[PDB]
C-alpha cells in the first residue's frame, strides 16, 4: 500500500533478515534506470543521505553502489551528488562499512574535473580531517593520496598542514590511520617536499607513546626509502629505523623483522652491512621468541639479495654463529620456520664449503623431536639437490622418513603422505623399490580412513612421476592383495585404489589386472563392497573399449540388480543408465 | 528519544569527549587518566511519568571506579529523580529468562556506548548499554567488558526488566572473571566476542535487586 | 517418484554446514517417520558396523569423525543419541544424520539419547538455537516429535546391545524392551527413561545417580545381564570420558563418547568403535576439528 519506488524500497527494509533485505539495496542500481537521469539525484540521493542504523553486510554494499553510480546520476558533469551520502558511510561507527565507503570516494574523485575536485572533494577532505567525531578524521587519512598531485600548488600546502595535524592529534587511533596511509602519502608528493614535511611526521610516530602507532610507521618506512636517492638514507631514515629495531615492544621489532628483506631491497647493499647485518645479529636473538621466527624465516631472501663481494663471506662470519644457536634453542616454532629455508644456501655458499660447514647442523633438525621441523626440512631440499648429491644426503633421512610415516598422531602421517611424491621424484625409482614401497603400501590399511584417503590419491602422482609401468610392477600386484582382507574397510580400499589408477594406468592395464580383480567381489556378503563395486566399474568403464563392456560388466550389473540390499540396486541399475547400456 | 506508555525512553549518542575537557573532568575525579575513548554526553536514560528514572552514562560509572588501570567498575545506574525515586531493596525474585527468549513485536533498540579503551595495546575496556522494548515489557542490559590479552577477562554484567505495569523493575547485577591460563581448553577466537564466551567465565558476584515505584 | 534427487542435495548443502529451510525439513522428518517407524524397539544391525556415541552438534567434529571411520554410505554407521544440545551447529548436526538415515535405510543407524526430547532441548540450547536459526520452534517441532520415533537400543549380529544410557532393574530381558511404547516423550520414570539415563560405575547393585533420573549399576548387574541374553559387552555412551572410550565390569560394558573437547571443559579425546565383518572390536580416538544488529538479546 505504498507509493513510487523509494518507498517499496523502504518496505524491504522492514522485513525479517538480512539477504531478503539486503537483496533489494543491490537493486538500488537497478530502480535508478527505471528513474530518470534526474529522478536518481532528485528524488533518490537525498533519501541514502539520511543514513539507516542497519547491519554491515547492507552499508557495504550501499557504498560499493556508489562507487558506480556515475553514469545513473548524469555522468562525471554530476558526480558531486555522490558526496553527500557518501560522507555519512565514511562516518558510521562500523569501521568496515567506514573503509568501504573511503575506497569508493576515493573512485569518484577521478571521476571529478578538476574545477569540480577543487570545490566539493577537497573541501570533503576538511569536514573529515576537522570533523569532531573521531571516526570521519580515520576516514580522512584515506582520501589525501587521491588528491594532493591533482589540485594547485598552493591548496597543496593546506593539505600538508592537515595531514600533519592528523599525525599529532589527540586521539592514538587517527595516529595510527595516519603512519597506515603515511607511504601512501610520501610516495604522492614531490621529491624535496618529503624530505622536509613527512620525515618530521615519520619520526615522531615511531616514537610515539602507543605501540600501535609505532609498528605502523614502520611498514611505511620502506615506501619512503624507496623515493629517496642513496645519500640521504642514512641521514633522515636509518635514525628512526635504527631505533624502533629495538623498540620495547616486540611488535615493532617483529614488523621490521617480518619486513626485513623489503628494506634492503630498498635501501641498498652496502647500508645493509653498515646497518641492516648489525640489526639482524641482534634480532635473532632477541627476547621474545616470535621475533626470531620472523626474522628466521627471512634468512634466505636476505643472504640472496647480498652484494658479490661479500655473499659468501659475511654468512660464514656474521650470520653462521648465530644460525646454530638458534637450532638448539628449545623453543619449537622457532625451528619451525628456520627449517623451511636454512637448506637454501648450499647453492649461495658453495659446494665444499656447505658439505663440510653446512650439513652436520642441517641433521640436527632432521632428527629433532618436533615433527613439525623434520617436515619443512623436507618439503625445501630441491635447492641443496643441485649443488650436492643426492646419496650424500639420502643414507641420512632414512628414519627420519619412517618416525613420520608411523607417528602415534595421525595428523603427522598425513602431513608426509603430502610430500612423498615430491620427494619421489628426487630419489628416482631405484631408491623407492628398495626402501619405500613398504611404508607407502602399509599406509593403506592405516586405522584413519583419512590416510587411507590419502594414501589412495597419493599413488596417483606416484605413477605421474615414475611411468605407467611402474604401477604394474610394484604397486598392483600388492593392491590387488588386499581384496582378501577381512576387514571389510580394507577390501574396499582396492576399489577407491582402481577408480584413481585406472584415469593414469591406460587401458592396456585396468583390463589385464585390475577389472577381473573388482568383478570378482562381485561376491563379497558385505554390500558395503557390492555397491561400490557398481560405484568403481562405472568409473572406469568409458576408460575400456567396448567390447570388454558388453563382456564381463555387463553380466555383473544385470546381476547386482538382483542383491536385495536396496543400495546396491540404484547404484548398479545407476551404473548401466550412466554408460549407454539399457 | 522514545516514548512508550508512561514512559520517556530518551536516547543520546554521540562523539568522545575533547582531548580538554577530559584533564578537566579527570582532576573532577582526581583520575590520572580516563579512558581513550571517553562517550562523555553519551547517555541513554528512561523517565516515568511521574518525575523518577534510571540513567546510564559514564562520568557516574567512573566515580565507583577504586584505588587503576583497566577501569573496572561495578557501576550499575544512577539513580534519577526530582526528590521523589525509586527505591533499591535486595530480593529473591530475580528475573526469569524464559520469558525474554519469547519472540514479540520488537518496539524499539538502541546500543549506546559509554566508554572503550585499548589498554595499551594490552587488551581492551570497553563499557556499553543496550535496551529493547517489547509490547508488554521492556528489558535492558549493562556490560563492562574486559580482556586483558594474555592474563585474564572480566565481566561485569547488569540487566533491568520490568514487566509492563507491574508497580516494580528488577536489576540483576553478574560479575565473572577468569585468568586465561585457568581456562586453556576454550579456543581465543572467543576471546573478543563477549556474548559468545560469557558461558564459560566462572561466577564471582551475584546480586539481584528489584527497583520499587512510590505513588503520590 | 525419484525423490532421492534432492535427498542427496540436501546433504552436500549439510556437509557444507549450511541449513535446512523450514519448508525442507518438513519434508524430510516426514520420511524419517516412515523409516523410522517400523524399526523395533531394538533395532538389529549386520555385523559390520562403526558405532559412535554422543555428538552433541559438533558438526565440525562429526565431519572429522567422517574422516576417521570413513564417509557415509561407504561405512556401517552406528550413533547411540545425543546429537544435539551442547555445540553450536545443533541444528545443521541433527539434519544431516536425519537425512543419511532417510537416504540409506541400511547404512545408517541412529538411536535416541537422553537430550532427543522436548524437555532438556529447551534448557541445554537446541531449542534457544533452532530460533536463532529460523524465528521460530516449527523446526524443533519438527524434530522434537520425530525424535520421538528413534529406536531406543540396538542389537548388532545378535551379540552386542548398543543404547545411549545403561541397564534397567525393570527390564531384565530384550523381550521387555521390544514390549515398550517408545513413542513418546523420554519419561521422567519407568524403563524408558531408565534406559537413556542409567549410568554403570564401580559400587555394586543399583544406586541413586546423582543426575536423578535413572539408575547406577555395577558387576553384579551386567554380567546377570549380559550372560541372561547372550551377549558378550553393552555399549553406552551418556557420560564422558577424557579417553573417548572406557572399559568398565571386567570388560563387559563399554563406553563411547565421539565429541571432543566436550563445551571447553575437559579436552577429552573422542573415540569410536568399529566393528569389521566378524565381531572383533578396535577403537578410534581422535581430537577435534581445527579449522576456522538489532537482535532479541538477552
Ligand atoms: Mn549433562
Amino acid at each position: 500500500m505504498s507509493l513510487y519506488p523509494i518507498a517499496v524500497l523502504i518496505d524491504e527494509l522492514r522485513n525479517e533478515d538480512v539477504q531478503l533485505r539486503l537483496n533489494s539495496i543491490k537493486k538500488l542500481s537497478t530502480i535508478a534506470l527505471a528513474l530518470g537521469v534526474e529522478r536518481t539525484r532528485s528524488e533518490l540521493l537525498p533519501f541514502l543521505t539520511d543514513t539507516i542504523y542497519d547491519e554491515d553486510e547492507v552499508l557495504l554494499a550501499l557504498a560499493e553502489q556508489l562507487g558506480t553510480f556515475t553514469t545513473l546520476v548524469g555522468g562525471p558533469e554530476y558526480v558531486h551528488c555522490l558526496l553527500p551520502p557518501l560522507e555519512s558511510l565514511a562516518t558510521v561507527e562500523e569501521t568496515v562499512v567506514r573503509d568501504k565507503a573511503v575506497e569508493s570516494l576515493r573512485a569518484i574523485s577521478h571521476e571529478h574535473s578538476p574545477s569540480d575536485l577543487e570545490a566539493h572533494f577537497v573541501p570533503l577532505v576538511k569536514r573529515l580531517a576537522g570533523g569532531d567525531w573521531f571516526t570521519s578524521r580515520t576516514s580522512a587519512c584515506g582520501l589525501f593520496s587521491v588528491c594532493y598531485p591533482r589540485v594547485s600548488s598552493a591548496v597543496k600546502a593546506e593539505l600538508r598542514q592537515y595531514f600533519r595535524n592528523l599525525c599529532s592529534d589527540d586521539t592514538p587511533m587517527v595516529r595510527r590511520a595516519a603512519a597506515s596511509k603515511l607511504g601512501e602519502f610520501a610516495k604522492v608528493l614531490e621529491l624535496d617536499n618529503v624530505k622536509s614535511e613527512i620525515i618530521p611526521m615519520f619520526s615522531n610516530l615511531a616514537s610515539d607513546e602507543q605501540d600501535s602507532v609505532r609498528l605502523l610507521a614502520v611498514e611505511a618506512c620502506v615506501n619512503i626509502a624507496q623515493l629517496l636517492p642513496q645519500e640521504d638514507l642514512e641521514a633522515l631514515v636509518m635514525p628512526t629505523l635504527r631505533q624502533a629495531a629495538e623498540d620495547k615492544s616486540w611488535r615493532v621489532r617483529y614488523m621490521v623483522a617480518d619486513k626485513f628483506t623489503e628494506l634492503q631491497k630498498a635501501v641498498g647493499p652496502e647500508i645493509t652491512k653498515t646497518d641492516l647485518v648489525p640489526a639482524f645479529q641482534n634480532l635473532m636473538k632477541d627476547c621474545e621468541a616470535e621475533v626470531r621466527a620472523a626474522a628466521s624465516h627471512k634468512v634466505k631472501e636476505f643472504c640472496e639479495n647480498l652484494s658479490a663481494d661479500c655473499r659468501e663471506n659475511v654468512i660464514m662470519s656474521q650470520i653462521l654463529p648465530c644460525i646454530k644457536e638458534l637450532v638448539s634453542d628449545a623453543n619449537q616454532h622457532v625451528k619451525s620456520a628456520l627449517a623451511s629455508v636454512i637448506m637454501g644456501l648450499s647453492p649461495i655458499l658453495g659446494k665444499d664449503n656447505t658439505i663440510e660447514h653446512l650439513l652436520p647442523l642441517f641433521l640436527a633438525q632432521l632428527k629433532d623431536e618436533c615433527p613439525e621441523v623434520r617436515l619443512n626440512i623436507i618439503s625445501n631440499l630441491d635447492c641443496v639437490n643441485e649443488v650436492i648429491g643426492i646419496r650424500q644426503l639420502s643414507q641420512s633421512l632414512l628414519p627420519a622418513i619412517v618416525e613420520l610415516a608411523e607417528d602415534a598422531k595421525w595428523r603427522v602421517r598425513l602431513a608426509i603422505i603430502e610430500y612423498m611424491p615430491l620427494l619421489a621424484g628426487q630419489l628416482g625409482v631405484e631408491f623407492f623399490d628398495e626402501k619405500l614401497n613398504s611404508l607407502c603400501m602399509a599406509w593403506l590399511v592405516d586405522h584413519v580412513y583419512a590416510i587411507r584417503e590419502a594414501a589412495t590419491s597419493n599413488l596417483k602422482k606416484l605413477v605421474e612421476k615414475f611411468g605407467k609401468e611402474w604401477a604394474h610392477a610394484t604397486i598392483i600386484p600388492k593392491v590387488l592383495a588386499m581384496s582378501g582382507d577381512p576387514n571389510y574397510l580394507h577390501r574396499m580400499t582396492t576399489l577407491f585404489c582402481i577408480n584413481v589408477l585406472s584415469e593414469v594406468c591406460g587401458q592396456d592395464i585396468t583390463t589385464k589386472h585390475m577389472l577381473p580383480t573388482v568383478l570378482r567381489m562381485a561376491g563379497d556378503p558385505v554390500a558395503n563392497v557390492r555397491f561400490n563395486v557398481a560405484k568403481s566399474l562405472q568409473k572406469i568403464g568409458p576408460i575400456l573399449d567396448n567390447s570388454t563392456l558388453q563382456s564381463e560388466v555387463k553380466p555383473i550389473l544385470e546381476k547386482l540388480t538382483q542383491d536385495q540390499d536396496v543400495d546396491v540396486k540404484y547404484f548398479a541399475q545407476e551404473a548401466l543408465t550412466v554408460l549407454s547400456l539399457a | 528519544d522514545f516514548s512508550f506508555g508512561p514512559w520517556k525512553l530518551t536516547a543520546s549518542k554521540t562523539h568522545i569527549m575533547k582531548s580538554a575537557d577530559v584533564e578537566k573532568l579527570a582532576d573532577e575525579l582526581h583520575m590520572p587518566s580516563l579512558p581513550e575513548m571517553m562517550f562523555g554526553d553519551n547517555v541513554l536514560r528512561i523517565q516515568h511519568g511521574s518525575g523518577f528514572g534510571i540513567e546510564f552514562n559514564a562520568t557516574d560509572a567512573l566515580r565507583c571506579v577504586n584505588n587503576d588501570w583497566t577501569y573496572t567498575t561495578d557501576y550499575k545506574g544512577t539513580l534519577l529523580g526530582e526528590s521523589l525515586k525509586l527505591k533499591v531493596v535486595p530480593t529473591t525474585d530475580h528475573i526469569d529468562t524464559e520469558k525474554l527468549k519469547a519472540r514479540e513485536q520488537i518496539k524499539f533498540f538502541e546500543e549506546v556506548l559509554l566508554f572503550e579503551d585499548e589498554l595499551h595495546d594490552h587488551g581492551v575496556s570497553s563499557l556499553s548499554v543496550k535496551i529493547r522494548v517489547m509490547p508488554s515489557s521492556f528489558f535492558l542490559l549493562l556490560r563492562f567488558f574486559l580482556r586483558i590479552d594474555g592474563v585474564l577477562i572480566r565481566m561485569n554484567d547488569t540487566r533491568l526488566y520490568h514487566e509492563a505495569d507491574k508497580t516494580y523493575m528488577l536489576r540483576e547485577y553478574t560479575s565473572r572473571e577468569s585468568k586465561i591460563a585457568n581456562l586453556m581448553h576454550v579456543p581465543p577466537s572467543l576471546f573478543t566476542e563477549p556474548n559468545e564466551i560469557s558461558q564459560y567465565l566462572p561466577i564471582k558476584e551475584a546480586v539481584c535487586e528489584k527497583l520499587v515505584f512510590p505513588e503520590r | 517418484k525419484v525423490f532421492t534427487k534432492e535427498l542427496d542435495q540436501w546433504i552436500e548443502q549439510l556437509n557444507e554446514c549450511k541449513q535446512l529451510s523450514e519448508s525442507q525439513v518438513k519434508s524430510l522428518c516426514e520420511k524419517a517417520k516412515e523409516i523410522l517407524t517400523k524399526e523395533s524397539n531394538v533395532q538389529e544391525v549386520r555385523c559390520p558396523v562403526t558405532v559412535c556415541g554422543d555428538v552433541h552438534g559438533q558438526f565440525h567434529d562429526l565431519m572429522e569423525l567422517f574422516r576417521i571411520g570413513g564417509k557415509s554410505p561407504d561405512t556401517n554407521y552406528l550413533f547411540m543419541g545425543d546429537y544435539v544440545d551442547r555445540g553450536y551447529y545443533s541444528v545443521e548436526t541433527v539434519t544431516l544424520l536425519v537425512a543419511l538415515k532417510v537416504r540409506y535405510r541400511e547404512r545408517i543407524t541412529i538411536l535416541r539419547g537422553n537430550h532427543e526430547s522436548r524437555q532438556i532441548t529447551q534448557v541445554y540450547g537446541f531449542y534457544d538455537e533452532c530460533l536463532r536459526k529460523y524465528g521460530n520452534a516449527n523446526v524443533w517441532k519438527y524434530f522434537t516429535d520425530l525424535f520421538d520415533y528413534l529406536p531406543l537400543t540396538a542389537l548388532v549380529d545378535g551379540q552386542i546391545f548398543c543404547l545411549h544410557g545403561g541397564l534397567s532393574p525393570s527390564i531384565d530381558t530384550l523381550d521387555h524392551i521390544r514390549a515398550l511404547d517408545r513413542l513418546q516423550e523420554v519419561p521422567h520414570e519407568g524403563p524408558m527413561c531408565d534406559l537413556l539415563w542409567s549410568d554403570p560405575d564401580d559400587r555394586g547393585g543399583w544406586g541413586i545417580s546423582p543426575r536423578g533420573a535413572g539408575y547406577t549399576f555395577g558387576q553384579d548387574i551386567s554380567e546377570t545381564f549380559n550372560h541372561a541374553n547372550g551377549l558378550t559387552l553393552v555399549s553406552r555412551a551418556h557420560q564422558l570420558v577424557m579417553e573417548g572410550y572406557n572399559w568398565c565390569h571386567d570388560r563387559n560394558v563399554v563406553t563411547i563418547f565421539s565429541a571432543p573437547n566436550y563445551c571447553y571443559r575437559c579436552g577429552n579425546q573422542a573415540a569410536i568403535m568399529e566393528l569389521d565383518d566378524t565381531l572383533k572390536y578396535s577403537f578410534l580416538q581422535f581430537d577435534p576439528a581445527p579449522r576456522r544488529t538489532p537482535d532479541y538479546f538477552l
